[PDB]
C-alpha cells in the first residue's frame, strides 16, 4: 500500500496465490498458486511512474516465467516416471524441480537477476519481493529431499552472498546480498527441519522489514546518505543503527536468536563442516555491516550545511521503532517463545 | 419489370439445390441406399463395425434369411 | 462398403466446391442487377443475352490482366494471402449441415467459431505485405472490426445452442420440425444479421475494404489475380452466413427447393442492406459491438438459461 | 524405452525452445514468442498426461488460461516499455 | 500426494482439484494404496506399499506391461531379420474387429 | 478426421494451382521503378510509413481475449446441463453471467473506451 | 497379462451359434423382442454389471443368444415380408436409423404380429 | 428522475435487465419444480440400469408412466 | 501415416522456427505449430473438443497479439530463401519414406481413443464431452473455475495499470 488503491487489490491476489502454493495438494495446484503470484506481483514492482522500475519488470517476468515453465515441466515427467506426486526416491526427475524453485526464490548459482532487479525496486517493493516472494519456492523446496543440492545451494549460498556484499555501494544491491547470505542459512535450515526453519524464516522477515521499512522511511539509497542524513542528537543515529548488527545476529540483538536454533539443531544432524562454512562467512557478512556502522558508532562527524531540520511520516516512524527496541531488547523473552520444543 | 432479377436468382438457387440431389442420387445409385451411415456415436460406430464385418458392404443389409435355415432340435 | 463411403465423401466436398465457387462468381451479378433496381438503374443488361455471362467476363479480364506485384521481394508474401483466404471462405463450407451425411462433423459450431475467427490473420498479413498506409490502415481497422465481433458472436451462439441442446447442428431441424425459430428469437435474428454483415465486412459496417475513407482498404494494392481469388473469397463468405442464417432461423429445410429459396432471399438481403444504409463510425461500432451488443446477448444468455432449467424441470 | 519411443518428442522440441530463448535477438519479441512455442509443448507434455487420465482432462483450460495470461503480461510490459523510452531494444538494457 | 504444511481452508480447492481414482480401473488401486499412506503416514507408508504402489503404477503407467510387448514385438522383428519370419509368416492372425 | 485433413489438402494443392495457373495466364511487362511504388493518391510515399505501435489496439485485443478465454469456459454448460447436479450448475452459471455483467457495467461508468486519447 | 497358470474356456464353449443379422435387422425387430426375451438379458448382464470376470458369464451369454435366434425363427416362420419391409424401410429411409420415418410399415408390421 | 432517465438513455439495456430478472426468477421456479417430485429418480436412465431386488435404489424406481 | 508425419512435419517446423529471426517469420512458425498441435492432440484424445477450444483461444485470439506488436515488420519485408525451403522439403521426404518404413504400430502412441475403448464400456455411450467436462462444474472442483474468471477480471486490472503509463 504505497501510493494507488491498486496496490491493496494487487497485494490481496498475491497473498491468494501464493498462499495456494504453500497449501496446494498436488505439483499442478502449487504451480498454478506460483503464477497467481506471478501476475499479482508483476504491477507493484512495474510502477509506471519512473523507468528503472519497467526494466526490472521484464527481467522478473522473463525469469520467473521461464521457471514456471520448468517447473510444471518437470513436475509432469516426475508424476510421469513415477505415476505419483510422491515419488519413492529423489532421482533426474526431480532435480530439476528444485532448480526451478532454487532460481524462483534467487539461491546461489542462480540469484544473478536479483542483484540487477534491486536497482529498479523501491523500498518497500523490494522489502516485500524480500521477504514474500521467497515463502513459496522454499515451502515446496522442502517436499523435494535431495541432499547434495541443496548442499552446494548453501555452500555458494554465502560465499558470493558475502563477497559481492563487500563490493556494493548501493543500499538497493546490499541488500539483495545480505539476504543470499541470509537465504543460506534458511535452506541448511530446511535441509535440516521445517518448524525451526518457519522460526527462522519469520525473523528473518521481522528483521528486513523493519530494516528496509526506515530506510523507505529516510530515503536513504546511498552509503554517502547514510553518512549525511541528519539526526538532531547523533545519538538515535547510533540507537536506531544497533538493528544493522542484529543482522548478523550478535547476542545483544535478537539476531541471534534464530541463528542459535539453526546451528543447534544443525550441528544436531552433525554436519559440522557445513556449519563452520556459512559461520565463517557470517563474519563476512558482519563485516560490511560496521562498514555500515561507522557512520553512527562514532558520533558528531562532518555533515552538509544546509540541512537545519529532519521529517518522517509517523506512522511509519511509530511502527518501525517499536519493531527496533524489540531487535535492541529481545532476548529476555527467551521464555516468551515455546515453538522450539 | 423486376422478371429481369429472376435469372440470377433462379440459376445460384438451382447451383446450391444441386449438391444434395447430387448426393443423393450417387448414394442410391452407386451405394444401395440414398443415406450414408451417419457414425456421431458410440454406438452407431460399433454397429458399423458390426455391419462392415459381417459382410463387406453394410448397406448390403442381410435379411432374416441370414438367419440359419433350421435346427432339427 | 467403407471405400464407397470414402469415395463419395471426397466427391461431394469437390462437387460442392465447384458449385459454391461458379455460384458466388455468378451471384456477383444479382448484386449488382439488384443494387441496379434499388437503385432506379436498370443494371447490367448488355453482355450476353441480358448480362448473364458478366461474372464469367469480369474473371477473364482479370486473368489476363498482369499481376502489378508491389516491390521486389514480396513476391511470395503478397501471393500467399490469397490463397490462405480463399481457402478459408471455401472450407468453411464442409461443416453445413445435410441429412445426408457428407460429415458426421460434430462441434460444427466450435468449427464456425474458428473458421470465422481465422479471417483476421489472411487481412491482416495481407496488409503487412503489401506495404502501403493506406493498406496498413485498412488491414488494423478491418481487424479491429472482426476481433470485436466475435465476442459478441460467440455468446449469441450459445443462445441457439442451449436451445437446441447440443452443438451438432443437424438438431436444428429436429427443434423447428414445427414451427420456425425466427419466431421465437426475433431480436436474435437482427443481431446475427448484424453480426454477419460485420464479419463478412459489408456495409453498414464496412470499413476493412471500404471506399472514399480508404481508397481500398488492404485490398488497394491488389492486382488481378490476387484481388479475384478476394474478392471470390468474400463472397463465398457472404453466401455461406446467409446459409448459416437459413439453417438457424428458418427451418433448416435442407432437402426442400424452399431452403434454396431462403438462401437467395437472405443473400438478396444482404445487398438490400448494402444499397441502404449509410457507414457507421469506428468508435460507435465500438460502442454497437461492447456496450450494446455483448450486454444483449449476455442477458439472453441468462435468460435462456434459466427457460431451459425451468424446460429441464417439467421434464 | 518408454520416454524414449512416447515422451521424446516432447523433450526435444522442448529443449530447442529454450535454447532459442536464451539465443542473440535483436529486441525481447523474439524471446517471448520463443517461450510462447515452449507453452504449446508445454501444452504437449500436459495433455499427453491429462490423457493417461480418465477425466483428469479438463485441466487443459487451468493451463490454458493461465498461460495465455503470461503471453499478455508478456506483451503488456514490452508495449508498456517502447512507449516509455520509444523503443524496447536490447541495445537498452 | 504430497502433504500441504499448512492444510488451511484452501487447499480445499486444490485438494480434489484432479483425482486419479473417479471411473479408473486405476483408481481401485489407488484406494487400494491411498487409505494405507492414512494409515502409515507419508514416510513409513512409502516403506510398507510396496505391492500397493507397484500395481498402482503399473495400472496407469503401463510401463511393465507396455515394454513388455514392445521386447515382445521387438523379438518378431529379430527373427524376420534373421530372416526365419517370410512373406506369410512375418505376422499372425487379425483379431476380429468387433473383438476388445 | 483426416477425411477433413486430405480435403483441405486437395482444395488448397487446386487452390495454389488456378493461382498458379493465372500467373502465366497474364502477360508480362517490362518492370518500372515507378509501377512497384506505393499507392499514395499518386503523391510520393513519406518516410518509411511504418505505423506507430503506440496506441489503444491491442488494449482492446486484450479485451477479447479475457472474453475470449471467458467464452471457453462457458461453452460446455450445453453438455453438462444434463448431467451435473443442477445447484451447482444453476448457481455457478448463473454468477458466471452476473460477474460479467457487473463487470461490464461498472466498466461502462468507468467508460474507458472514451478515452482522451 | 494372462498366463498358461489362468483358466480360460474351452474353444467348444465359446462355439455357438450367433445372429448374423444386419443394424436394420436387429433395430427393426427390436421392441418386440426386448419384453419377449429380457430375464435371459437381465440376469445376464446384471451378472456383468456386478461381477466383471467374463469366464462365469459364458453360460447366461449362450441363453441370451439363443433366446433372441428364437424369437427370430418365430418371425421367420409367421411375419416374413411385412417385417422384410420394416427392415427395408428402416434403413433406406434415413442414413440414422429413426422409427419416425415409415411408421406405416411400423403399424402393418405390428397388424401381423398382432394377427400371429 | 433516474427510472424515466435509463429507460430513456439506454434502452436496450434497460429491456435487457428487465429480461434478466424475469429469466432468474423463472430459474428458481424451475429449481423448485425440479425437487417437487425429487428430480433425481429421473424417468428415464443412461445406459442399461439393473438393481437386485429390494436394492435402496430398487425400492426408489418410479413406477409411474413417464 | 497420419501420426508420425504429423510427428515429421512439426520436426521440420521447428528447425524452421530455430532458423528464422524475422518477427513475422517467427510468428508466422507458430501459426503453423498451433494447427500441426492441435491436430497432434485431437488425434491422442477421446475427441477433439480440446483442439477446438484451444485452437481458438491460442491461435484465434491469443496469436493476433503477438503479431499485431510485431508488426515491426523490420521496415522491409522478406527475403525468402528457397535454400532452407529445399532442405525443408528434402528433411520431410526422407523422414516421409522412414514414416513409411517405421514399424506401423509400436511407433505410434498407446492412448484410448473413444474407438480404441472396449465394447463393453457402458460409460463410452454417452456424449463424448458430457463425462469429460462434469468436474469443471460439479462441486466441489467447479470453485476454481471461479477463480479463473475472476483471475482473468484480476488479468484485465493489470493490463490497465501497465498499459497505462501517462498514455
Ligand atoms: C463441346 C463444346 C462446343 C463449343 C460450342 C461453342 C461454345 C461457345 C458458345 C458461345 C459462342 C458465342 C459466339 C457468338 C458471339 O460472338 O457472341 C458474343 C456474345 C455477346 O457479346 P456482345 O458482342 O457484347 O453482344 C451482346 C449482345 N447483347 O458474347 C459471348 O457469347 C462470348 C463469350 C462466350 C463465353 C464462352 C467461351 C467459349 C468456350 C465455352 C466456355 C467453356
Ligand atoms: C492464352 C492467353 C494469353 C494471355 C497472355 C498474353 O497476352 O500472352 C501473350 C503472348 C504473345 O503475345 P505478344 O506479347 O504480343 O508477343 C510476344 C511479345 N514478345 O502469348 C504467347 O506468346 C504464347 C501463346 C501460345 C498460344
Amino acid at each position: 500500500m504505497f501510493n494507488n488503491s491498486s496496490k491493496i487489490l494487487f497485494i490481496t491476489i498475491m497473498i491468494i496465490g501464493t498462499l495456494i502454493t504453500v497449501t496446494s495438494n498436488s505439483w499442478l495446484g502449487a504451480w498454478m498458486g506460483l503464477e497467481i503470484n506471478l501476475l499479482s506481483f508483476i504491477p507493484l514492482l512495474s510502477d509506471n511512474n519512473n523507468l528503472m522500475s519497467t526494466e526490472a519488470s521484464l527481467k522478473y517476468f522473463l525469469t520467473q516465467v521461464l521457471a514456471s515453465t520448468v517447473l510444471l515441466f518437470s513436475s509432469i515427467l516426475l508424476m510421469l516416471k513415477n505415476n505419483m506426486n510422491n515419488e519413492i526416491n529423489e532421482s533426474f526427475t526431480s532435480m530439476i524441480i528444485m532448480s526451478a524453485l532454487l532460481l524462483k526464490s534467487g539461491a546461489a548459482p542462480f540469484h544473478f537477476w536479483f542483484p540487477n532487479m534491486m536497482e529498479g525496486l523501491t523500498w518497500m517493493n523490494a522489502l516485500m519481493l524480500m521477504t514474500w516472494q521467497k515463502i513459496a519456492p522454499l515451502m515446496l523446496i522442502s517436499y523435494l529431499n535431495i541432499k547434495y543440492l541443496l548442499l552446494i545451494s548453501v555452500i555458494l549460498s554465502v560465499i558470493i552472498g558475502a563477497i559481492g556484499g563487500l563490493n556494493q555501494t548501493s543500499l538497493r544491491k546490499l541488500m539483495a546480498f545480505s539476504s543470499i547470505n541470509h537465504l543460506g542459512w534458511m535452506l541448511s535450515s530446511l535441509m535440516i527441519s521445517e518448524s525451526i526453519w518457519l522460526i527462522y524464516f519469520f525473523f528473518y522477515s521481522f528483521l528486513s522489514f523493519v530494516l528496509t521499512f526506515m530506510f523507505n522511511i529516510f530515503k536513504l539509497f546511498h552509503l554517502n546518505q547514510l553518512f549525511s542524513w541528519f539526526v538532531n542528537s547523533k545519538i538515535l543515529k547510533f540507537t536506531l543503527f544497533m538493528n544493522f548488527l542484529s543482522l548478523g545476529g550478535l547476542p545483544p540483538f535478537l539476531g541471534f536468536l534464530p541463528k542459535w536454533l539453526v546451528i543447534q539443531q544443525l550441528t544436531l544432524c552433525n554436519q559440522y563442516f557445513m556449519l563452520t562454512l556459512m559461520m565463517m562467512s557470517t563474519l563476512i557478512t558482519l563485516f560490511f555491516y560496521l562498514r555500515i556502522c561507522y557512520s553512527a558508532f562514532m558520533m558528531n562527524y562532518f555533515e552538509n550545511n544546509w540541512i537545519m531540520k529532519m521529517n518522517m511520516n509517523s506512522i511509519n516512524y511509530n511502527m518501525y521503532m517499536i519493531m527496533t527496541f524489540f531487535s535492541i531488547f529481545g532476548l529476555f523473552l527467551i521464555s516468551l517463545f515455546y515453538f522450539m520444543f | 419489370m423486376w422478371f429481369e432479377i429472376l435469372p440470377g436468382a433462379v440459376i445460384i438457387t438451382t447451383l446450391l439445390s444441386v449438391p444434395i440431389y447430387a448426393m443423393y442420387g450417387l448414394d442410391k445409385l452407386m451405394i444401395g441406399n440414398a443415406f450414408r451411415r451417419n457414425m456421431d456415436e458410440r454406438f452407431s460406430r460399433v454397429m458399423y463395425q458390426r455391419d462392415f464385418r459381417l459382410t463387406d458392404n453394410p448397406y448390403k443389409m442381410n435379411g432374416l434369411d441370414a438367419i440359419p435355415d433350421e435346427k432339427t432340435n | 462398403m467403407f471405400y464407397m463411403e470414402f469415395i463419395l465423401s471426397l466427391i461431394g466436398s469437390l462437387l460442392l466446391i465447384i458449385c459454391v465457387l461458379v455460384s458466388v462468381a455468378f451471384l456477383t451479378l444479382l448484386e449488382r442487377k439488384v443494387l441496379g433496381y434499388i437503385q432506379i438503374r436498370k443494371g447490367p443488361n448488355k453482355v450476353g443475352l441480358m448480362g448473364i455471362p458478366q461474372p464469367f467476363c469480369d474473371a477473364i479480364k482479370l486473368f489476363t490482366k498482369e499481376q502489378t506485384y508491389p516491390l521486389l521481394s514480396n513476391y511470395l508474401s503478397y501471393y500467399i494471402s490469397p490463397i490462405f483466404s480463399l481457402f478459408l471462405s471455401l472450407f468453411v463450407w464442409m461443416c453445413m449441415p445435410f441429412f445426408v451425411k457428407l460429415y458426421s462433423f460434430n462441434l460444427g459450431g466450435l468449427f464456425f467459431l474458428c473458421c470465422t475467427s481465422l479471417g483476421v490473420y489472411t487481412v491482416m498479413v495481407a496488409g503487412w505485405s503489401s506495404n502501403s498506409n493506406y493498406a496498413l490502415l485498412g488491414g488494423l481497422r478491418a481487424v479491429a472490426q472482426t476481433i470485436s465481433y466475435e465476442v459478441s458472436l460467440a455468446l449469441i451462439l450459445l443462445s441457439f445452442i442451449f436451445l437446441i441442446g447440443s452443438y451438432n447442428m443437424i438438431y436444428f431441424f429436429f427443434y423447428q420440425v414445427y414451427m420456425w425459430f425466427l419466431i421465437i428469437l426475433f431480436p436474435m435474428a437482427l443481431v446475427w444479421v448484424s453480426i454477419s454483415l460485420a464479419e463478412t465486412n459489408r456495409t453498414p459496417f464496412d470499413f476493412a475494404e471500404g471506399e472514399s475513407e480508404l481508397v481500398s482498404g488492404f485490398n488497394v494494392e491488389y492486382s488481378s489475380g490476387g484481388f479475384a481469388l478476394i474478392f471470390m473469397a468474400e463472397y463465398a463468405s457472404i453466401l455461406f452466413m446467409s446459409m448459416l442464417f437459413c439453417v438457424i432461423f428458418l427451418g433448416c429445410d435442407v432437402f426442400n427447393l424452399l431452403f434454396y429459396m431462403k438462401l437467395t432471399f437472405i443473400s438478396f438481403v444482404f445487398i438490400w442492406v448494402r444499397g441502404t444504409l449509410p457507414r457507421f463510425r469506428y468508435d460507435k461500432l465500438m460502442y454497437l459491438a461492447w456496450k450494446c451488443f455483448l450486454s444483449f446477448s449476455l442477458n439472453y444468455l441468462l435468460f435462456f438459461i434459466g427457460f431451459k432449467i425451468l424446460l429441464f424441470s417439467l421434464l | 524405452m518408454i520416454m524414449i519411443l512416447y515422451w521424446s518428442l516432447p523433450m526435444i522440441l522442448f529443449i530447442l525452445g529454450l535454447f532459442c530463448f536464451v539465443s542473440n535477438r535483436k529486441h525481447l519479441l523474439s524471446m517471448l514468442l520463443s517461450l510462447e512455442f515452449i507453452v504449446l509443448m508445454l501444452f504437449f507434455m500436459l495433455f499427453i498426461y491429462l490423457n493417461m487420465l480418465n477425466y483428469e482432462s479438463y485441466f487443459s483450460m487451468m493451463f490454458l488460461t493461465f498461460s495465455v495470461c503470461e503471453g499478455a503480461l508478456g506483451l503488456s510490459i514490452l508495449v508498456s516499455m517502447i512507449r516509455t523510452h520509444g523503443n524496447d531494444y536490447f541495445q537498452s538494457f | 500426494s504430497l502433504t500441504p504444511f499448512l492444510r488451511l481452508p484452501l487447499t480445499d480447492l486444490t485438494g480434489c482439484l484432479i483425482n486419479h481414482q473417479t471411473y479408473d480401473k486405476c483408481g481401485k488401486f489407488e484406494m487400494k494404496m491411498m487409505e494405507c499412506f492414512e494409515a502409515y503416514g507419508l514416510e513409513r507408508g512409502k516403506r510398507e506399499c510396496a505391492d500397493l504402489i507397484s500395481d498402482f503404477q503399473e495400472c496407469v503407467g503401463m510401463q511393465k506391461q507396455l515394454m513388455r510387448f514392445h521386447a515382445m514385438r521387438n523379438e518378431r522383428y529379430k527373427q524376420w531379420l534373421k530372416g526365419e519370419r517370410k512373406g506369410q509368416e512375418f505376422f499372425a492372425d487379425p483379431p476380429r474387429v468387433d473383438a476388445y | 478426421m483426416f477425411s477433413i485433413i486430405f480435403i483441405a489438402l486437395l482444395i488448397l494443392l487446386i487452390t495454389t494451382i488456378v493461382m498458379f495457373l493465372a500467373s502465366i495466364l497474364s502477360k508480362k511487362a517490362l518492370i518500372d521503378r515507378e509501377k512497384s511504388s506505393p499507392f499514395e493518391c499518386g503523391f510520393d510515399p513519406k518516410s518509411s510509413s511504418r505505423l506507430p505501435f503506440s496506441l489503444r489496439f491491442f488494449l482492446i485485443t486484450i479485451i477479447f481475449l479475457i472474453f475470449d478465454v471467458e467464452i471457453a469456459l462457458i461453452l460446455p454448460m450445453i453438455i453438462i446441463m444434463k448431467y451435473s447436479n443442477i445447484m451447482i450448475w444453476t448457481i455457478t452459471s448463473i454468477i458466471f453471467i452476473l460477474i460479467l455483467l457487473i463487470g461490464l457495467y461498472h466498466e461502462w461508468n468507468q467508460g474507458m473506451l472514451n478515452w482522451s486519447n | 497379462v494372462i498366463t498358461n497358470n489362468t483358466t480360460l474356456p474351452e474353444e467348444s464353449e465359446l462355439n455357438v451359434q450367433e445372429l448374423n443379422l444386419s443394424s436394420a435387422a436387429l433395430r427393426a425387430g427390436a421392441f418386440h423382442l426386448g419384453k419377449q426375451c429380457e430375464q435371459a438379458n437381465n440376469e445376464f448382464m446384471l451378472c456383468r454389471q456386478e461381477l466383471d470376470d467374463p469366464r462365469a458369464c459364458l453360460a447366461e451369454g449362450k441363453a441370451v443368444t439363443s433366446c433372441a435366434l428364437d424369437f427370430f425363427r418365430k418371425v421367420k416362420k409367421t411375419c416374413h415380408e411385412e417385417f422384410t419391409q420394416y427392415a427395408t424401410c428402416l434403413d433406406k429411409s434415413s442414413g440414422t436409423m429413426a422409427f419416425s420415418h415409415c411408421r406405416k410399415t411400423q403399424g402393418v408390421f405390428d397388424k401381423c404380429i398382432k394377427d400371429n | 428522475s433516474l427510472l424515466k432517465r435509463a429507460w430513456n438513455e439506454i434502452p436496450d439495456i434497460v429491456g435487457g435487465s428487465a429480461l434478466a430478472l424475469a429469466g432468474i426468477v423463472m430459474a428458481t421456479i424451475g429449481v423448485a419444480n425440479y425437487y417437487a417430485k425429487d428430480g433425481d429418480n429421473r424417468r428415464y436412465k443412461l445406459g442399461y440400469v439393473v438393481y437386485r431386488h429390494d436394492d435402496p435404489r430398487a425400492l426408489k424406481v418410479r413406477n409411474d408412466e413417464d | 501415416m497420419i501420426q508420425l508425419m504429423l510427428y515429421s512435419l512439426i520436426i521440420t517446423t521447428s528447425i524452421i522456427f530455430l532458423n528464422m529471426i524475422h518477427p513475422l517469420a517467427l510468428g508466422l512458425t507458430l501459426l503453423i505449430q498451433t494447427i500441426f498441435v492441435c491436430l497432434l492432440t485431437g488425434l491422442m484424445t477421446k475427441s477433439f473438443w480440446y483442439s477446438y477450444i484451444l485452437f481458438l483461444i491460442f491461435l484465434g485470439g491469443m496469436l493476433v497479439l503477438f503479431i499485431y506488436v510485431t508488426s515491426l515488420a523490420s521496415n522491409e519485408m522478406f527475403n525468402l530463401s528457397m535454400k532452407l525451403t529445399l532442405f525443408s522439403s528434402l528433411i520431410l521426404i526422407f523422414m516421409l519414406i522412414l514414416s513409411f518404413i517405421m514399424d506401423k504400430t509400436s511407433s505410434s502412441l498407446f492412448l484410448m481413443n473413444n474407438d480404441m475403448q472396449s465394447i463393453i464400456n457402458m460409460n463410452s455411450y454417452f456424449m463424448e464431452n458430457s463425462l469429460s467436462l462434469n468436474k469443471l462444474y460439479n462441486f466441489p472442483t467447479n470453485f476454481i473455475t471461479i477463480l479463473l474468471m475472476n483471475y482473468l477480471l484480476i488479468t484485465l486490472i493489470v493490463i490497465v495499470k501497465i498499459t497505462k503509463l501517462f498514455k
